[PDB]
Order: C-alpha cells, then sequence, then structure tokens
C-alpha cells in the first residue's frame, strides 16, 4: 500500500529556519509528483507548491515563492521542505500529498501532517 | 494470428505474484500471455491482477486496427522489448501528450512510441480509462482483477529487435537528412525538431521512424525497408510439449550441445538427434532500414501517431 | 487562478436524511468530456481523505452514500443517509490548472 510518512512536530524562533521531510513507500517515488499543503489551525488548505521527483523540477503558489523550498532525495524516497525567515503567521500543520496524475489526477495519499510552531 | 509458444493463460486469482523467469523461452511465454503488462501496471498503477485472461497477447487493441505486424506472432512490441530489456516502457507524466485517434474507453493499458522514448499509461484497480485517455473511471466490470486482452491498447505498427549501434556522427547526419524531409515540423512530443519564427498549436501526426540508440528517433518519409532471416540463437524458442518452455538450463544445452529434437531450420545450423524441441520464431527476420544512402539495423522501426507542431510564416 | 466557493459554510442535518453541499467555481474546470473537481474529507487531527474525483468517481473504499455531480463550474457533493462518522469539513478542489486551488470548505454537523 502506498503510505506518506512526515517528520515529527516542531518547535523554531521567528527569523529561523525548519526543514521537514516526507518519506514515501509503496511505490516507485519518482512516478508521482509529491504536493506540499498549508492549513492553518481551524482555516482552509492552501497549495504551496509541487516537485517531480524525477527530475527536479518545481512549481509554486505565488504567495510561497521564496519562502518555501523542495527537494526531494531519490535514493531514499523522501521528499523535503525548506521554511525560511519563519514568523507567526508561519505556524500551521503542513502536508505532503501525492498526485496521481493520470488516474484521478487527485491527491490521493496524505501523510499525517507536520505541526510547526513559530514562538520564542 | 496465434501465440509463439504458449496460448492464453487462465488465472485463478488476482492476488499471485509472477516470478522472474531466467530463460529465454520462459520470458517468451510470459509474453504471449501478457504477464509483462501485468506486471507493469502492478508497478506502476496500483493495480491488482492481470491483463490478457484467455486471450492472451494475440488478441490486444492496436490503434490503427489494421495492423501488419502483429500478423506474426514472433516480431516484439515495445512492451515485449521492455519485458526482453532492450529499452524501458516510462510511466508518462503531464508533459507527456495523449494522442486523438484510439478508442481509449475502457481501456486499462496504453502504450505509444514518442519521438524520445517509449511511454505507458495504466488504471488502477476496479477502474478504466474516459474517452479522453486522460483519467480512469470507476468500472465495475474490471472488479475481479483477471482482464480481458482487448483491454490493453497498444499504439502503432512496430517491431523492435536487437539493434547494431552506429556512431554518434553517424546519427547526426541521419538526424540532417530528417529535418530536410520535414522542413515544416518544429517540435515532436515537445522536442525541438527544427528551429521555427512561429509555431502552430501541436497535432496529430503519423510517421515512420526508426530508433537507433541515441538521443532521439529518426522520422523519415523515403527510406527502403529489407528483412533479413539470420539463424541466431534469439529466433529459435525450446519447448516440451504438454508441459511448456524449457527451462533456462535445458535451453542452452538445446542450443549449444547440438543434442535436442528440432524442425529444419534449427537442426541445419545448430544440430540435434524425452529431450526438449527448438523451432523457429515466425517473423520475416530482423528488419535493416537504407535512408540517405545508408544501411542501418535499427532497435525499433514502425508507423505510429506522435504530436507535433508546424511552422507558421 | 481558479477561485472556489462552498455553500454553506456550516450545515446541520439529521441522522438518515441528506445532506447537499455546493461548490461553484470562478472558470469551468472541464476538459475533453472530464470535470477536473475532487471534494476530500477531513476530521480533526487527521489529513484530507480523498473521497470523489473528476465530479463524480468514488475512491474505493468510500462508501456508496457519497456522491457527487456537476460540470463546468456548479458542483454537488450528497451524502446520504447521513450517519454518525460523516460529522467531518468537506472541501472541495480543482484540478484543471496550476495553481491547485481549494474552496473555503464545509462544516457537516448532527443533528
Amino acid at each position: 500500500e502506498v503510505q506518506l510518512q512526515q517528520s515529527g512536530p516542531e518547535l523554531v524562533k521567528p527569523g529561523a529556519s525548519v526543514k521537514v521531510s516526507c518519506k514515501a513507500s509503496g511505490y516507485s517515488f519518482s512516478d508521482d509528483n509529491m504536493y506540499w499543503v498549508k492549513q492553518s489551525h481551524g482555516k482552509s488548505l492552501e497549495w504551496i507548491g509541487y516537485i517531480d521527483p524525477d527530475n527536479g523540477g518545481t512549481s509554486y503558489n505565488q504567495k510561497f515563492k521564496g519562502k518555501a523550498t523542495l527537494t526531494v532525495d531519490k535514493s531514499s524516497s523522501t521528499a523535503f521542505m525548506h521554511l525560511n525567515s519563519l514568523t507567526s503567521e508561519d505556524s500551521a500543520v503542513y502536508y505532503c500529498a501525492r498526485e496521481d496524475y493520470y488516474g484521478s489526477r487527485a491527491m490521493d495519499y496524505w501523510g499525517q501532517g507536520t505541526s510547526v510552531t513559530v514562538s520564542s | 494470428t496465434g501465440p509463439i509458444i504458449c496460448a492464453g493463460p487462465i488465472h485463478s486469482n488476482k492476488s499471485a505474484d509472477i516470478p522472474h523467469l531466467l530463460g529465454y523461452s520462459e520470458k517468451i511465454c510470459q509474453i504471449d500471455r501478457l504477464i509483462h503488462v501485468s506486471s507493469w501496471l502492478r508497478n506502476h498503477s496500483q493495480f491488482q491482477g492481470y491483463v490478457g485472461q484467455r486471450g492472451g497477447r494475440s488478441q490486444v487493441s492496436y490503434y490503427p486496427a489494421e495492423n501488419s505486424y502483429s500478423r506474426w506472432s514472433g516480431l516484439l512490441s515495445p512492451c515485449d522489448a521492455d519485458w526482453l530489456g532492450m529499452l524501458v516502457v516510462k510511466k508518462a507524466k503531464g508533459s507527456d501528450m495523449i494522442v486523438p485517434g484510439p478508442s481509449y474507453k475502457g481501456k486499462v493499458f496504453f502504450e505509444r512510441p514518442t519521438f524520445d522514448g517509449y511511454v505507458g499509461w495504466g488504471c488502477g484497480s476496479g477502474k478504466s480509462r474516459t474517452e479522453s485517455g486522460e483519467l480512469c473511471s470507476s468500472d465495475s466490470r474490471t472488479s475481479s482483477g483477471l482482464l480481458p486482452s482487448d483491454r490493453v491498447l497498444w499504439i502503432g505498427d512496430v517491431a523492435c529487435q536487437p539493434m547494431t549501434p552506429i556512431p554518434e556522427e553517424t546519427f547526426l547526419e541521419l538526424k540532417s537528412f530528417s529535418q530536410s524531409e520535414f522542413p515544416d515540423i518544429c517540435k515532436i512530443d515537445g522536442i525541438v525538431f527544427n528551429q521555427c519564427e512561429g509555431e502552430s498549436l501541436p497535432q496529430p501526426f503519423d510517421v515512420a521512424w526508426m530508433d537507433v540508440g541515441h538521443s532521439h528517433k529518426i522520422i523519415m518519409r523515403e527510406h527502403k525497408t529489407k528483412w533479413v532471416q539470420e539463424s541466431s540463437s534469439k529466433d529459435f524458442v525450446c519447448y516440451k510439449e504438454g508441459t511448456g518452455p524449457c527451462s533456462e538450463s535445458e535451453e542452452k544445452t538445446c542450443k549449444t550441445s547440438g543434442s535436442c529434437r528440432g524442425d529444419m531450420q534449427f537442426c541445419k545450423v545448430a544440430g540435434c538427434e524425452a529431450k526438449c524441441r527448438c523451432s523457429l520464431v515466425h517473423k520475416p527476420g530482423e528488419v535493416v532500414v537504407s535512408y540517405g544512402g545508408m544501411r542501418v539495423r535499427p532497435k525499433c522501426y514502425g508507423f505510429s501517431r506522435m504530436m507535433a507542431t508546424l511552422e507558421v510564416s | 487562478d481558479i477561485v472556489l466557493t462552498q455553500s454553506p459554510a456550516s450545515l446541520a442535518v439529521s441522522l438518515g436524511q441528506r445532506a447537499t453541499i455546493s461548490c461553484k467555481a470562478s472558470q469551468s474546470v472541464d476538459y475533453a468530456g472530464d470535470s477536473y473537481m475532487n471534494w476530500y474529507q477531513q476530521k480533526p487531527g487527521q489529513p484530507p481523505k480523498l473521497l470523489i474525483y473528476a465530479a463524480s468517481n468514488l475512491e474505493s473504499a468510500i462508501p456508496a452514500r457519497f456522491s457527487g455531480s456537476g460540470s463546468g463550474t456548479d458542483f454537488t457533493l450528497n451524502i446520504h443517509p447521513v450517519q454518525e462518522e460523516d460529522a467531518a469539513t468537506y472541501y472541495c478542489q480543482q484540478s484543471y490548472e496550476d495553481p491547485r486551488t481549494f474552496g473555503g470548505g464545509t462544516k457537516l454537523e448532527i443533528k
């Protein structure tokens, strides 16, 4: 079965940076684009960006260009998201999700979420 | 049209796994039963089970339904070549374009040659293709996971084979002759083919082509083709009546030590005398292409639909 | 960007009754015979879970009380008969173009 496993909760200071990981198993990692989604508490889901793990090509929400940076490691089946210049507006749960472009063109498998709290 | 070695499978449960077989004749047998496409679907698109139930490879759909090369059970499709390690049928990505023309509706696997490779589209369990080919919607009729061969669609009239490589300079020469035969073409499947001031949107494009093992295919209008039969070991398969393909050990022994049964051609070139029997795979032979004053033995040759932009001046 | 507007933002439905949620896009999300619209269910503390893809396709292992319909800009998620486990926030999401966008969500409460 497809499974996505995110790294644990994170407490970070304003102005710092943080790096979250998402480990994919149960399918061939480079076949499908990996999406990243932000969800502030009580609020709605926002798209951050995606990455094509086969060649590193990325696309970002304009709202997060320069804030978020997406990478993968092919050999270990892991996607990464680096967040920089943290403010309190970056405290949210962050998800990774695999998109099945030619099946459903939906995000059919999600990680459990990574809580990120920005405070001193 | 009939198979090469093995009649169509009759699978029992969708969850049985598929073994890796080292023997050539065993691999050919898996190919007759569409074991390789079933494996592709399991690996790439969350599919459970098999395609080709009862009919086998001889019963697959072709998009130009008028297809010459499938009339010869022994000529290899791209999927066939992928199982034998000669090339990779890659999983489609969003930039890969589905060509209009085929009847995609209800297909569970389809494949087409592209300008720079071979690309396939598969469906998950309980699903099959919408009429645009773009998505996999639900389909209660596919819930057993043991699906007939008409759910498999191979686009193009294609023959693949072992190639004799050519140096890079020869490729650049062939590439130049292609550019001069098709001055009107700017991109093919997203790859720059000629330099263009301004270009139309992508259009369906039926063209003859050959894969000669470099960065992209050589497309061809004026060209000659010829078939040579060479009686090498890959041209023979070995079996034991009522039991299927012989093992790897039995096959090497039959083809080296000249001590097995055979048809006329196998005995004539390999020697013979309970034991296995080897005979001639049904095909015209190996294809040789004459283009631009050269002869080349390509990895794949065929006629098939791609996408191209044309110049607008 | 394609903006998605869900309505109502909040809705209460008695057990065994029918829930009907709306999503309107600001442009068509149709292309060559399919509608590129998805629906997600999210319970507190968990990730979204895909229910419906491409307007009307039930994801495997989703109960047949869920159905979706619509085309172009106007889409409907139906739940009938509503049950206790159905209390959640439901999101629509278009897959027509980059950038992916989501609706604001509809909280379904049980009566």
